[PDB]
RNA sequence: GCCCGGAUAGCUCAGUCGGUAGAGCAGGGGAUUGAAAAUCCCCGUGUCCUUGGUUCGAUUCCGAGUCCGGGCA
RNA sequence: GGGUACGACCAUACUUGGCCGAAUGCACCAUAUCCCGUCCGAUUUGUGAAGUUAAGCGGCCACAGGCCUCGUUAGUACGGCGAUCAGUGAUGGCGCUGGAACCCGGGGUGUUGUACUCU
RNA sequence: GGCUGGGGCGGCAUAUCUGUUACACGACAACGCAGGUGUCCUAAGGCGAGCUCAGUGGGAACAGAAAUCUCACGUGGAACACAAGCGUAAAUGCUUGCUUGAUUAACGAUUUCCAGUACGAAUCGAGACUGCGAAAGCAAGGCCAGCGAUCCUUUGCGAAGAACAGGAAAUAUGAACAAAUCAUACCAGAGGUGUCAGAAUAAUUACCACAGGGAUAACUGGCUUGUGGCGGCCAAGCGUUCAUAGCGACGUCGCUUUUUGAUCCUUCGAUGUCGGCUCUUCCUAACCUAGCGCCGCAGAAGACGCUAAGGGUUGGAUUGUUCACC
RNA sequence: CUAAGCGGGGAAAGAAGACCCUGUUGAGUUUGACUCCAGUCUGGCUCUGUGCGGCGACUUUGGAGGUGUAGUAUAGGUGGAA
RNA sequence: AAAACAUAGGUUUGUGAUGCAUCCAAGUGGUGUAUGUCGCAAACUGAUUUCUGCCCAGUGCUCUGAAUGUCAACGUGAGAGAUUCACCGACGCGCGGGUAAACGGCGGGAGUAACUAUGACUCUCUUAAGGUAGCCAAAUGCCUCGUCUUCCAAUUAGAGACG
RNA sequence: AGCGAUGCUGACGUGCAAAUCGCUCGUACGAUUUGGGUAUCGGAGCGAAAGACUCAUCGAACCACCUAGUAGCUGGUUCACGUCGAAGUUUCCCUCAGGAUAGCUGGUGCUUGUCUUUAAGAAGUAUUGUGCGGUAAAGCAAAUGAUUAGAGGCAUUGGUGUUCUUGUAAUAUCGACCUAUUCUCAAACUUUAAAUGUGCAAACAACCCAGCCUUAGUUAUUUUAACAAGGCUUUUGGGUACAUAAGAAUUGAGGCACCAAGUGGGCCUUCUUCGGUAAGCGGAGCAGGCGAUGCGGAAUGAACCGCUUAGGGAUAUGUGG
RNA sequence: ACGGACCAAGGAGUCAAACAGACGCGCAAGGGAGGAGUAUGUAUGUGAGAACUCUUUUCUCGUACUGAAAGGGAGAGUGUGAUUUUACACCCGUGGCGUGCGCAAUUUCUCUUUUUUGUGUUUUUGCCCAACGCCGGCCGGCCCCCCGUGGGCUGCGCGCG
RNA sequence: CCAAGAGAGUAGCACUGUUUGGGAAUGCAGUGUCAAGCCGGCAGGUAUUUGUCUGCCAAGGUUAAAUAUAGAGUAGGAAG
């Protein structure tokens, strides 16, 4: 796709709530972590001497990931994210598109 | 076995048909309403909202609720051994007032209003006959029947 | 998931103890060679991928999504 | 009754061609300073006066077209009913119940509210 | 794995969407018919205004059929991201204009599929906050497919204040107490399952094991009779003459079951697989024999048919054979 | 009613079909299965002295220790500084 | 009970003792080996005879090869502290090289005579290499009773050819 | 001699025999027989290797043990009478010979109660009244989609030709095209459009009349607004009842519930209908059966006919003679 | 299709937790001890797991729930005032149903009885429904934000032991 | 006139494993590593530092009785 960057959208946060200005951004993940409670547990399971002793998963079946925007409301010490369909393609770059009244050729 | 789409289509059902085409009228929205009137289902197509799916059109419900642009209608739907009220969120341009219950009030009354006239308002005043009798006959030319083939040269197959 | 060459010209590669843009080389003419063979001189040409950065000036000098190629998980 | 206008209904209101139109009005029609708006005053905006009913509009007309509508078809067809019965097999079959589409005929051809007007 | 007219294979009928089957409600199977889905799209979203197609004609340098230009028609026949289907025309289309509602929620209430679970997916309000517009209004990303549990991780969730004694009466814990990390929370998200309610999984066995199953293949037998195998009918032609001596095309019905298929009834706690030898008897669609009819039978010879199954009906060679074949 | 026969049948007996299929039933065997493991290797550390001798690590005087163009001029440059 | 194996005969590796090979719960354990390359170990091949082609791309193996990709602990220095990170960093692997009596492999494409068929002849793509020597309807050929010659009255037989 | 086992598919094949026997045969100076002594042993050995053999034990030897090991499966599975009485179906499953679940079932209940039913509530049904489709049918001259011939034009050389060069000629010319005509047709065509079905509605918890109550219902103005909306309303507050004059029947109760089973392979049929030639074939739809019942009928039959069943008796019928 | 030559004697649905219903059974907001322990003769014995018990301490489960928590927490009685922080009063929350109870007409009966009729009325603990209300809960509403008249979503809660 | 005489390669820590209901560790065992100003040591069930506060004082050393007997126990009763 493509879709904007920055984003005047509402807010509802404790510096009010309106409409207002966001920038947007695209999430990344914050993913694991050694010392995480799962973490520890799963560790736990896994000392010792046995084989090992989980599922791990092989099916795929799609490629699509959620994506979610990270969106700041600038004064609002808040961010937020936001939920888009699967894809496979993708693309913030507030950039707009052109209507088609010229063919190259 | 089949496809399912919660508005799988059908050949000649939902399509707009016969001249029929387009918006639902103003009068369809100038209409009015109370709650439990027992209205009849109908798709326009329209909009794609507030559209039962597939039950409904030709069954009579009745409305527990108005909403901004729609009713509800609890209708009773037939399951194993049993028909089950369902409440269903229409916007107001799929459904309308019936005929199927105003009669027998409207009878119930009037004929109660002449019930009541006929004792205790001033008047009186016949209305109908019985049923189917019997009767006098002075008829004057009973014919017979004698079918077919004569004259079949001036008709028939070839 | 880290390790990273490659993202520049056709393909492939730099910038005083703060200046800025490369050859090769396909290429394209010449020239050389009676014409050839053998050979020489000259063409052309990059966001220095992709975007950020210190500063009167900054591809010099710099950051990074990326791309991509390979090693162990 | 027409007009006007707002309609509501949304084809007896419709395509097509004639003929005709007092009033009120509609209309066409001029204009473009203003405002307005457009390559363009064509539209639209803005002004609205001269014209002109030619068109529109209206109404009618019409072996017009269309529709509308009824009849006609046809208890066929086609269904329903049967233990039964004939049938190479479909069928076909009875009596009990229902019930056509087309066709042709016939006729029909907008309805009518609200506010305004116009003797 | 499963699936499955046996297994295998293939195929995917496994989550699925569509249209059709399917009896004018509703519901309905097949590895039926015909199709789709794993994305796509910051507008292809959203809103206004404007604008109108598919298509046809007539003209207009170049330019001719096909450029544009332009009149002029024209119920969409288009066109609408897409499979498919729906819809639909001063719009839903289409173009422009503007935007962010594809937003945020106590988010109840609601539907569908349905177990009247679920998800998924939809529907209806209310609150926000926006957008758009003249305004009503619309606007919670065309409508319908296009999608995902537990479990786990992760991302996001008050700062700011007012404390006397809770000062909205001030988000939870980390259990002897502090202060600080760290870690846990509550909550809503994302992270994935297509065998799509969601196990971390290669071979091989004719060395084989086991339990069963005739709920299932592999013989007979059983239906059928496509397929084969046999006859008509028909009769265009043939056949020097010549439809029919004898044929028999084109057709077109028969008929059979010593074929072959299909089907899985039965049979798996058992019905001893090939062939052949032997040996009987039987059947007739008679090859030979008895005797009739025809002849495109002069004789000759054959041919055709009837009536006839009482009677007869071979040796080798080669080849497991069967069949084949000299 | 039988003797001697007799081997068609009694789908004889004959042996809870070994084929065949199935079974969230098995194995023998196979392999780049999954998933370990014996094993093999490597490193790391260690026992571990004794020398004499190199490199490291120390910060100690700050020395060898810094010129583009145009400022005929010293160019990371900072600053109490007239 | 053989066409099987053994078998002499053929061929290669591995390997010289603080070893190789190899057994083992462990030990100053075992065996080869009361022994030393005319040695041992290990596999393959299967008298004599005669020959043994091409391929090392693949896949192994091998390498003393390369050297700075990677690769664990391990260290090493870095923040209240935990705690963090960075650099360090091994064989191996990447990598580079060798190798076929290792595993195995060893092509496909056209045209071409004026008599003739025929296509030596000559062009093509392409592989690691494109199957050489040989040898066949052969226990090997699917087509297949392939073909012919030959033998039998007659031969899916045989044999000889053909291959 | 011996040691072995080739052929007779010899003998036997409930044998003299857990591998015997006859003949037959391999070899029989060597990698030659054998005695005794000694050694290797189970996931081990051994093995001139057959996965042989390893004490009638062997692609994992035998003992005892764990153990009664495990079973979506085979088999069995031990008195009477009465009363009631199924399913082959629902969803999900690494799910198809199995569950769960639902349904069917039994049992256990619980509040009332119909003879006043014109005011019980119910009814697999009619009636009205009241809703409603695209099968069958129709149809193609309507569209959509299909298909056959002429007839009547236009022509912008379709082709032909003559007169004409030859004609964007004429004239013939036959085609194309136009048009009205015209045949024959559709599962995923379709106006119209059935029958057969399918929703609803048919009462008192009602009707009216008052006049009330109340409302941060209706960008508000109540107000002697309107409406809305609901709430009321002693003796209805107050009034008001099932005739038609014309159009049910029923209703051997209704309401209502607790909870556990047994079942998930079906099979047969009228009817509709799919696959394929077909098939006592396959595969669905409806109803009914059978299953899970016998009796009576069809010389014979799971499902056809008739009909179902206490035990009898007497009578008459059923189908059928 | 399998199994089934014969006859005796064998030979297969058990014990058992929490738990759901059913039923009897006890008592009832308590109930069940419960572990134990004491305890005195019948006289073997005795100062009775089992006899009799018998029981102070109670124990244990039960007689409000809600929240992860931190944590709170029910006549938010009713009613009442109520500008209901409160403050008062102190023998049914709101409606729909209700075996019932009442009234009248209705038959006879002296009267009674009183058949029969006609109605009334009454706690939703008689059952259920239907709506507040109520506890913890959550959003904290209304509003531009926040607070008060007052909200407004929600739950194995509460509504006359 | 004061003293004031309490357990080490153990404790601990890492690491590994094993083991535990015991959770960022219930133990143990191996291996390595490896403690006490004594304002100490140990414990105080979420890692840590950090600080208090709370409970004890390990690491040598002995100890009826009330319990068992569980399958194969032996002397002598009581039974069902």
């Amino acid at each position: 796709v493509n879709y904007p960057k920055k984003k005047k959208m509402h807010c509802p946060d404790e510096r009010c709530n309106a409409h207002k200005s966001f920038k947007v951004v695209q999430y990344k993940a914050g993913k694991a972590r050694l010392y995480a409670r799962g973490k520890r547990r799963y560790d736990r399971k896994q000392s010792g001497y046995g084989g090992q002793t989980k599922p791990i998963f092989h099916k795929k079946a799609k490629t699509t990931k959620k994506i979610v925007l990270k969106l700041q409301c600038s004064n609002c010490k808040s961010i937020i994210q936001n939920v888009l369909k699967r894809t496979k393609h993708f693309e913030l770059n507030d950039k707009k598109k052109t209507g088609n009244k010229d063919p190259t050729w | 076995v089949h496809s399912h789409g919660y508005k799988c289509g059908t050949r000649h059902l939902f399509a707009k048909k016969f001249r029929k085409h387009g918006v639902p009228s103003v009068s369809t929205i100038l209409t009015n309403f109370k709650v439990g009137d027992y209205v009849d289902v109908v798709a326009d197509a329209a909009v794609r909202a507030g559209m039962p799916h597939k039950y409904y059109h030709g069954r009579t419900g009745i409305v527990w609720n108005v909403t901004p642009r729609g009713v509800g209608v609890i209708i009773n739907k037939p399951v194993r051994n049993r028909t089950v009220r369902k409440r269903i969120c229409v916007r107001f341009e799929h459904v309308r007032k019936s005929r199927c219950q105003e009669a027998f009030k409207q009878k119930l009354k009037d004929l109660e209003a002449f019930r009541a006239a006929k004792k205790a308002g001033t008047p009186l005043p016949p209305k109908k006959v019985s049923t189917r009798n019997g009767g006098f006959v002075c008829p004057k030319k009973v014919e017979v029947l004698a079918r077919r083939t004569a004259d079949y040269e001036a008709m028939i197959p070839y």
